[PDB]
């Protein structure tokens, strides 16, 4: 993977005004997934499993164009076109290696 | 050298591809890639005369039907290709065929039956029925394996030895 | 009224349509063609299509042996695809390739256009360098007005796409966008842009001259939508670089259209119904059922 943090997944609630957890604290990964050659053109995502239960919460595609918004430390947030997504850190040592991740991630797509 | 322009026909998935390929590169290809039209050249040897191949693969997909009148109107001979363990596929020679009378506006257009695919041990197409619809035609039937390579001369050969018995 | 294709259009428990899979493995592949036309129709009529696509493709990719096999070749489904495509497809093809095929034909007959790239088929007269240039201009105009046609997909086929992205997804979860944009462009896009005419887009077909580079294009343009080099003629590796470049461009396209009618003729469903009703019966209600409404309604 090109991270891999422990956090809480958000999502912004348009009836409630803002941002809530989408109920479990999650370990957040970035990760490419190779088109065909391993050392070739890939897709990249970001992934997040609830630690109970190892289910899957937030799946996104990772794309050149996305804007990835570092309002607060330990408090990301992004939009992929209708929905918007966000994620709380537990330190700004871990969003700080996430922000890093998907920077190089980005870097790849090519 | 004189020039025999042999054509590949036949329904998709029964190793028109594969065929060629072991022929002009000596290898077996194991995927599976539809082509839309391929064009080859080999020089060989048949009965001691040295000549050309012009091969031409076709597409066996049925949305590419509408190319059938160019390539059977300028091609001189025909290898029918059908796999042994897709019954579908054998019947399917019959529409391939007689495009290619109506186009030629003959009977007697050279053409050999082609039966791919015999390194499988489960057929739904025995041999003695195949060389019965042969005898119906009047044309060779060879049997074939791409994986093996087995016939695959022959097949290619027996179809030019064809075109010479024509043009005679 | 006494006309009930219900019976045909039925669903039981987790979705079987009892009728349909029993009368498509025993139908005569003959009539496959048409049986895909009687199907799509009815369904569509009742709001069912997505559940027919879904039985349908789900028994493919159940007994394909791996993902190259997978809707390769004619099957019933397989012909259930290319129907849909063609119903619903064919005003947007129409109206995408007929202005580019106009610009080749009307325009450019000025100059000796040549899309001619086979060495041993090239005239002395004409030049390989400037023939390979010709060709990738005109494949390049061409992919990018499909890549960029993003907004003009008709909704009818993007619910096709995606209820064969999801299909596949179950037991191929990785690349599963690819066999869609491959049968996308196999069994749609690329023998429109062969056969004009026959597909109905130009009035009369085109001149020799451009009948060589449509071909030749087409083959590029599948290389493209497979992902995969040219690696069997030697004469098309020198697009390699190109078709590399293209590669995810053609990929976003598939990832788009992947993710979220008038009845006419009056079908004799009745006449294909009993012509293959001779022992439906040989599973392993309905039938028991259908017999009593097709002893009072007599074959035509
Ligand atoms: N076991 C076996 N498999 C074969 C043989 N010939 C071809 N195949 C398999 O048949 C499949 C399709 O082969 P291919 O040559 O592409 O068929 P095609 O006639 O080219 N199809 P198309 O008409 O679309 O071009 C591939 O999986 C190939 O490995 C053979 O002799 N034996
Ligand atoms: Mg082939
Ligand atoms: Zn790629």
């Amino acid at each position: 993977s090109y991270a891999r943090v422990r956090a809480v997944v958000m999502t912004r609630d348009d009836s409630s005004g803002g941002w809530l957890p989408l109920s479990g604290l999650s370990s957040v990964t970035v990760f490419k997934v190779p088109h065909q050659e391993e050392n070739g053109c890939a897709d990249f995502f970001i992934r997040g499993e609830r630690l109970r239960d190892k289910m899957v919460v937030l799946e996104c595609m990772l794309k050149k164009d996305l804007i990835y918004n570092k309002v607060t430390p330990t408090f990301h947030h992004w939009k992929i076109d209708d929905k918007k997504f966000g994620l709380t850190f537990q330190s700004p040592a871990d969003a700080r290696a996430f922000d890093r991740g998907i920077r190089r991630a980005i870097e790849d797509i090519s | 050298m004189t020039e025999y322009k042999l054509v590949v026909v036949g329904a998709g998935g029964v190793g028109k591809s594969a065929l060629t390929i072991q022929l002009i590169q000596n290898h077996f290809v194991d995927e599976y890639d539809p082509t839309i039209e391929d064009s080859y050249r080999k020089q060989v040897v048949i009965d001691g005369e040295t000549c050309l191949l012009d091969i031409l693969d076709t597409a066996g997909q049925e949305e590419y039907s509408a190319m059938r009148d160019q390539y059977m109107r300028t091609g001189e001979g025909f290898l029918c290709v059908f796999a042994i363990n897709n019954t579908k596929s054998f019947e399917d020679i019959h529409h391939y065929r007689e495009q290619i009378k109506r186009v030629k506006d003959s009977e007697d257009v050279p053409m050999v039956l082609v039966g791919n695919k015999c390194d499988l041990p489960s057929r739904t197409v025995d041999t003695k029925q195949a060389q019965d619809l042969a005898r119906s035609y009047g044309i060779p039937f060879i049997e074939t394996s791409a994986k093996t390579r087995q016939g695959v001369d022959d097949a290619f050969y027996t179809l030019v030895r064809e075109i010479r018995k024509h043009k005679e | 009224f006494e006309r009930l294709v219900e019976l045909v259009t039925m669903m039981g428990d987790q979705g079987e349509l009892p009728i349909a899979m029993a009368l498509a493995n025993v139908v005569p592949c003959s009539q496959w063609d048409e049986l895909a036309r009687v199907l799509v129709t009815l369904f569509d009529s009742r709001h069912l299509l997505y559940q027919l696509l879904w039985n349908m493709f789900s028994k493919e990719v159940e007994l394909a042996d791996s993902m190259q096999t997978l809707f390769r070749g004619n099957s019933l489904a397989s012909k259930i695809m290319t129907f849909c495509f063609k119903v619903y497809g064919a005003t947007y093809l129409q109206k995408l390739l007929d202005p580019l095929l106009r610009i080749v034909i009307t325009s450019s007959d000025w100059q000796h256009v040549s899309f001619e790239v086979d060495p041993t088929r090239l005239e002395p007269s004409e030049s390989l360098e400037e023939n390979q240039r010709n060709l990738l201009q005109m494949t390049e105009k061409f992919f990018h007005a499909i890549i960029s046609s993003s907004s003009e997909f008709p909704p009818q086929l993007r619910s096709v796409c995606h209820c064969l992205y999801q299909v596949v997804s179950q037991r191929f979860p990785q690349n599963s966008i690819g066999a869609v944009g491959s049968a996308m462009f196999l069994r749609f896009i690329n023998p429109a842009i062969v056969s004009p005419y026959e597909a109905g887009i130009l009035d009369k077909k085109p001149p020799p001259r451009i009948e060589r580079g449509l071909k030749l294009m087409s083959k590029i343009l599948q290389s493209i939508a497979n992902h995969v080099l040219f690696t069997k003629e030697e004469h098309m590796r020198p697009f390699n670089d190109f078709v590399k470049s293209n590669f995810d461009a053609a990929r976003r396209f598939f990832l788009d259209i992947a993710s979220d009618i008038s009845d006419g003729n009056v079908l004799a469903l009745h006449r294909l119904l009993w012509n293959n009703q001779e022992k439906i019966g040989q599973y392993l209600r309905p039938f028991d059922k259908m017999a009593t409404l097709l002893a009072y309604l007599g074959p035509p």
